[PDB]
């Protein structure tokens, strides 16, 4: 494996081991191995979807009060991100393969090979750091979710069958997720099995929902690093065309270098277009779910008081929901900035004392690289920090409106 | 240069050695007041009018603490930018406006001092840096505008002799101006964000304190702070927005002076440079900070609209 | 008939047979056939206006409650879209005729004949698919409007209208039944057909521009100086000139589209805003699944679909028209001559202006506008729920 | 008196005779005539400001209910538009003279003289249409104001000195506007002089506002017509440089025509900049007053019940404010779009079938006329239909929120 596949090998191995519906990038293409892997992935999908169905079942059949309904809907919509992303990667592997195959046989020019290698190393460092951060965040979230179960009283509000409008607090098994099960989960082997299943489900769903965003961020990071390398080599590229005391060798070298620069920029543009094609509906669905998530979370935070399990739950849900958006918003904004600054980088070189070919190349670069490359989310909105700022402002405004009207 | 030399001396670009440590000495006096105020509500017993007044005091001293090292961070950048600005002065209108600002801030400071020494220590140190960042920005935008005018004059002179060397000099001047503008953005990105957030939070604090004012809880109370600090925030944000929006019309002068009939008499090497710089200057100089904020009168109007909507919602809820 | 007329032949046939005022595209021009066509169109118009004034008078003289008044206004505003569209197509037919005749005598270049034919076939396939979708949706809602009225002393008519004769018992009941069926069918068909024509207009330009992008790549490969002559330079000049004419034709066609369907789009959006706001108010009083809830959901779904159907195509045109400079960069301009380089520069400068359809200069028709409408409606609905 | 001064002669004469502080464009420069004009203008200003002060003091000293206070504030803010515009043109005649003197010695090329004459006639027709519409609207508004005060019960709510929290309706003289007057305005000679003074004041203030707005609209109309002429002559301009089967006479002719086009476009750009500088602060103040006026009017519209004097007055106020905003918004938008279309018009020419000089001219024209010409009020906003749409949407949503909460 060479190119972007070798660039993103830890990510590919992680998603392969998670249980997602990925088939290529193997080394044991045999009938028994493919049967085992398909069986494992299907079993994982069945388990995840059955647990999700049980969770949504424990939302209408056992929730009476508006607070309980809000909590159930918050949990269901929180895991709907992973539920959507699982099926998206299940039925959309071709787009990911096409994106990963864009940088297949590209080779740096011998003159700028050192700069390309340096920027490749920088991209590797950024990708590894991002993967480490994602893994740490997911592990910490799972650990906190496991811990917070035992810090509260497992009591559920249930109306009294004897009176008319009186309720008690029935004891419930201490479980991470309030879900219904065909078998009893009060104590014993059923309790242990339910706890293990919920722990595995939470960990795996968070793993999928984080791996998808990690892949998107890694793609954007590689595009940004390629654009930065293109900006960096522009000054020596132009200085090659100086008319200092033009030979045929100099002219052909300048033409070849200009051709290589143009081909690399076209590759970057097509790569960003492939990114938009592959990750448009994912971002659209993520934002559509997160809008309702944030609305209900702001309503829940309106009734917050003191420090307790409910306060910690609302704070954690809000923090995770905002971090998930910010993770790709920052990279979209960074790509927009790095694509827009190419014009300034091109104009800031010593192009005045260059050949007519160099001046024409600079003019065409200034013409095209005028509007920034945008990773539009399903051509609905523009993924940048503007979207995150608007979301934060809307959430804060809604919280203020609720705290004023209450 | 009445206060620009002050920039230089407290920043350290000049021979002033003890004055540089005096600047850090100011960072300790405020640090003494900030920690003492933060310990008021923690341990000391006091009424409602104290901690709220202390909160305004600690919020103000938070800005004071978040301005000294906050400005000292970009020492080398400020030094290089001043060195560039040393060659050419600033417009007389900018000189007049900085003179007016520095006269008003000094005079307005004395109003609160004698309004009613133990508490007056932080009163004068607050006002100086309020004018300080409001004068540095105008001076260093005026020098940029003057250099832009010089560039336009050089281009106009170049369109009289078909002078390749003169046009190359003008292009080099434009490149240096662009680099200085990037340096200015790097320097002023952070203080502008601080001022904007300060404006927003004090607008919220004042509107809550104003709606809960006529009831009489604030007799001889925080109203003085909610007036003075709000006025300072308003004036600094207005200055920042106005002089960040003045930079949006700098490139239009070049874009309109390049379109000359002499462009049809040059020798096909002048034409390429003309077209390239026209393409570059088509996009105006945008003052983008925080990856989301464009410092201009449109941003000021957006802030005013947000404040007006908040006031309307609060009034409708009350009545 | 050839060109755009032949491309839009089924839609034009539906328009001329649907009672709308069309005077062209007829091959039976006599001194009387025009008279039967005119009297048929006039009778269609008069029965449509009679039914509209009937429902208006029933709403204004039989509504005592706020909810009943809101429902009557909902019905009136739902049908006023077709009411305005009928008069718009009857009066401003010249703009439609000019837009149709814009592509009337264009001749493709010999070199790009296969590409032009393939993209024309793709445009025709998209147009036919859109026509099928619109017809299916119209038929489905027409049958739904009658399958809902049976799930409710008020007669079980799908429209609560006033009539000079009694509509409770006798042949008057069935005659009102069939008249209301025909009126709903005709109004819905007109409202959907106008949007079908606009969407076909918006898709033809996109297909033409995609063809231009595809033919840009060999355009400079022809001019490549790899081991020009007089014949080669003449061919390159002619091909460049043809490409420039094609781009100018596309720009003029988009301008004609915008001039043709700007005011109608503005009126449709103005009515849609009010009906969407009133529907958002109505959706707060939901009492589970029933006839009222089904009606509200159907009205909301149709109102959103009508705007979205052209919003998505406008956004597609806006997003795709800016890729011509990407194609110009894609073709190896560095292999071209000075004339090719100058042409590429001028094309890039021109293409740094996305083709945008404007609703009478008030707003840009795109998915951005669709999202703005969705956000405003959802925010109003949420605010109403919170206040209630 | 040739050029734009002759173009705007009826408006200039109306401004001269309307009491506005003007000094130029007169044919009676004598030591006595200028003195009499100064006294007339001073008397007009004194009367106007005295009436405005009377309205303000009555509103301050005789407002008890919130409804009465709102009505008084609406009227005062409605007439502060004319106050601000009068005091703005009084102290700012230099910028208006500079704008009016821009097209002083301009002359058209012999080749494009026919197009210039046609577009000059079109501009004259548009300006006369605008002036007629303005005069009709002002006269109709004055007539409606005079009629409405006769169609209701002239009673003012006053508190009871006899009881604690009771009130009655005291008779109040039937005036055009509610105001305080030192003399006895109850009945008779005082009543008739008060009524005639109110009529004159309302008419003259509406005229003062409308003349300025019409002047701005005429400026924008002339700029748009000049840009239309420049767009139109592009076809012969580029056809003149065609190489189809160049002579010295033809070369010098096309060079002269190109120079004329360049000078004309520079003149238009400078004229638009002059308009922006001259009439920006007035637009900013107008918007600042109008937003508050529209907020209070949206509040007052929720109290409309049936059809009566209050409903008609509120509808009239809202219609007048929206018309005043739309009058300049439409022309700003027209100028923006009609300056942005110059690049399309230039590209649509037969620029390929021309000389290299024609190609370079087309390239530079397309490069320059890419940023649309924008008239902005003190850089706060861009005068266009977007501003009007935003104002209308904000007012409508505020009214909807108020009526839903109430
Ligand atoms: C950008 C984020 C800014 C936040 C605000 C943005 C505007 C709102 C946009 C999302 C729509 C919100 C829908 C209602 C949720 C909020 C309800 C609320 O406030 O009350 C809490 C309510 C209850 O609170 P309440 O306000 O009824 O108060 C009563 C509380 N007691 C009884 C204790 C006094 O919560 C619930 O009832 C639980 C959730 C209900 C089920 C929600 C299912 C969602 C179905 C999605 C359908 C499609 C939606 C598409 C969304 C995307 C559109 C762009
Ligand atoms: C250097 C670069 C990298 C660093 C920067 C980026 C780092 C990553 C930032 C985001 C990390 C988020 C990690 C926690 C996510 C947990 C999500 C979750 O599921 O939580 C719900 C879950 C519980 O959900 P539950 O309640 O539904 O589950 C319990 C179920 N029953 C009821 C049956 C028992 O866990 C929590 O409640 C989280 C506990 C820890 C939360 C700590 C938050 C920070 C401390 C308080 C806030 C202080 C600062 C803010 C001040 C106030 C602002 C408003
Ligand atoms: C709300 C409570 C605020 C309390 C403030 C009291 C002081 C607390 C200390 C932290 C607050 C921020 C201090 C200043 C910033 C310090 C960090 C820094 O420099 O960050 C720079 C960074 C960006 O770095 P940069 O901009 O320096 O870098 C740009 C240069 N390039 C591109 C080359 C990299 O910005 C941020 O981290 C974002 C700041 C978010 C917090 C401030 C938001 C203020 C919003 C106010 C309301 C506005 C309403 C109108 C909005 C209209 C448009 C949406
Ligand atoms: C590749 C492209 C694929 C997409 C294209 C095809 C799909 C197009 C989708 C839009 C279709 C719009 C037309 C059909 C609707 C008919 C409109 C109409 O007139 O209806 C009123 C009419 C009736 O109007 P009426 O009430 O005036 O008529 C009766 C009048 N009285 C009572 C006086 C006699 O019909 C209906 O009521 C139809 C309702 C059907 C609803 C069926 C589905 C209900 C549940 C939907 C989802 C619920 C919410 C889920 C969450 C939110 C959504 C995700
Ligand atoms: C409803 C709100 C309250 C009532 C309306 C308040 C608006 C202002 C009313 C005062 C009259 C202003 C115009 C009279 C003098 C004009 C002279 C002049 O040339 O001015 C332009 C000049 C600028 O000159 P210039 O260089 O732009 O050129 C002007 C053009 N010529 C040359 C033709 C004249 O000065 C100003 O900018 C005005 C300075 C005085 C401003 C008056 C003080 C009040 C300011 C507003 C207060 C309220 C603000 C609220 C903000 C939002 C808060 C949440
Ligand atoms: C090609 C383009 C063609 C032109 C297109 C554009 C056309 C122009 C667009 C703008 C139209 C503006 C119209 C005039 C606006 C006037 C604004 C104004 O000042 O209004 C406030 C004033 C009145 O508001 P007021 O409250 O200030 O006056 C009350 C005065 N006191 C308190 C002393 C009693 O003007 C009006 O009178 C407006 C009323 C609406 C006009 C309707 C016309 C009929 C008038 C007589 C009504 C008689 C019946 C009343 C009683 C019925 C029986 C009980």
């Amino acid at each position: 494996k060479d190119g972007l596949i070798k660039d993103l090998w830890p990510n590919i191995r992680l998603i392969q081991l998670s249980g997602l519906f990925i088939s290529e990038y193997y080394d044991d293409y045999s009938g028994l191995a493919v049967l085992f892997r398909k069986i494992y992935s299907w079993i994982t999908a069945i388990i995840i979807y059955s647990q999700f169905i049980f969770i949504v079942i424990f939302m209408v059949t056992k929730s009476n009060d508006s607070d309980q309904l809000a909590a159930g809907v918050v949990t269901t919509l929180f895991f709907t991100h992973s539920m959507i992303k699982f099926v998206y990667f299940s039925t959309g592997t071709k787009s990911f393969y096409r994106t990963l195959s864009c940088w297949n046989n590209t080779s740096p020019h011998p003159l700028f090979a050192e700069s390309h290698s340096r920027f490749h190393a920088k991209s590797l460092s950024r990708m590894r750091q991002l993967l480490i951060i994602v893994s740490i965040v997911t592990i910490f979230t799972t650990i906190s979710w496991t811990t917070i179960t035992f810090f509260g009283e497992s009591v559920w509000k249930v109306p009294d069958p004897e009176t008319f409008n009186q309720t008690m607090y029935v004891p419930v098994p201490r479980l991470m997720l309030h879900s219904w099960y065909p078998w009893d989960s009060g104590h014993g082997l059923g309790y242990i099995v339910a706890f293990v299943l919920q722990f595995y489900w939470v960990f795996i769903t968070l793993s999928h929902s984080n791996l998808m965003e990690l892949l998107f961020s890694s793609f954007l990071v590689h595009a940004c690093e390629q654009l930065q390398h293109l900006k960096e080599i522009l000054n020596p590229l132009i200085e090659l065309s100086a008319t200092l005391d033009l030979t045929s060798n100099q002219e052909v070298l300048v033409r070849s270098a200009i051709k290589y620069w143009v081909e690399r920029h076209k590759h970057v543009v097509k790569y960003v277009s492939l990114i938009t094609e592959c990750y448009g509906s994912a971002l659209l669905f993520h934002m559509l779910v997160s809008t309702v998530i944030l609305t209900i979370l702001a309503y829940q935070a309106t009734k917050i008081n003191g420090v307790n399990v409910f306060a910690f739950s609302t704070i954690g849900y809000l923090m995770y929901s905002f971090a998930q958006i910010f993770m790709f918003c920052i990279h979209g904004n960074e790509l927009i900035e790095e694509s827009s600054s190419v014009m300034e980088a091109a104009y800031g070189c010593h192009w005045y004392d260059g050949s007519e070919e160099a001046k024409t190349f600079v003019q065409i670069v200034c013409q095209q690289c005028q509007k920034p490359l945008i990773v539009s989310g399903a051509k609905f909105f523009n993924v940048s920090l503007d979207l995150f700022a608007s979301v934060l402002g809307a959430v804060v405004t809604y919280f203020m409106v609720l705290v004023q009207l209450k | 240069i009445d206060t620009i030399n002050m920039f230089l001396q407290m920043t350290g670009c000049t021979d002033s050695k003890a004055m540089l440590y005096l600047t850090y000495f100011e960072f300790l006096i405020t640090f003494y007041y900030l920690i003492a105020t933060y310990a008021s509500i923690v341990h000391f017993e006091q009424s409602v009018t104290i901690q709220l007044f202390a909160l305004l005091c600690m919020l103000i001293e938070c800005v004071i603490l978040l301005n000294i090292t906050f400005r000292l961070y970009h020492k080398n950048h400020i030094r290089e930018m001043h060195q560039y600005s040393r060659r050419l002065g600033i417009p007389d209108s900018y000189r007049s406006v900085i003179n007016v600002i520095t006269k008003y801030h000094l005079i307005a400071s004395n109003i609160f001092v004698v309004f009613p020494l133990v508490y007056a220590i932080s009163v004068y140190i607050a006002h100086v840096e309020l004018c300080f960042i409001n004068t540095t920005f105008i001076y260093y935008v005026g020098v940029l505008k003057h250099r832009l005018e010089t560039i336009v004059q050089t281009i106009g002179e170049a369109f009289a002799d078909n002078d390749e060397q003169k046009f190359k000099y003008a292009i080099i001047q434009h490149q240096k101006l662009l680099s200085y503008f990037n340096t200015m953005k790097i320097v002023f990105s952070k203080p502008i964000l601080l001022s904007m957030s300060f404006n927003a939070i004090y607008f919220g604090l004042t509107t809550s304190f104003v709606i809960q004012a006529i009831r009489g809880y604030i007799n001889q109370a925080i109203l003085s702070i909610c007036i003075a600090s709000s006025a300072a925030a308003v004036i600094n944000i207005t200055i920042y927005t106005f002089y960040g929006s003045e930079l949006m019309d700098l490139h239009d002068k070049i874009l309109h002076v390049l379109f000359d009939n002499a462009f049809f008499y040059v020798s096909k090497s002048f034409k390429s440079s003309i077209l390239i710089m026209m393409t570059r200057v088509t996009i105006p100089l945008k003052f983008t900070v925080g990856y989301i904020f464009t410092i201009n009168l449109n941003l000021l109007l957006k802030i005013l609209k947000m404040s007006y909507t908040v006031l309307n919602v609060l009034l409708s809820s009350e009545t």
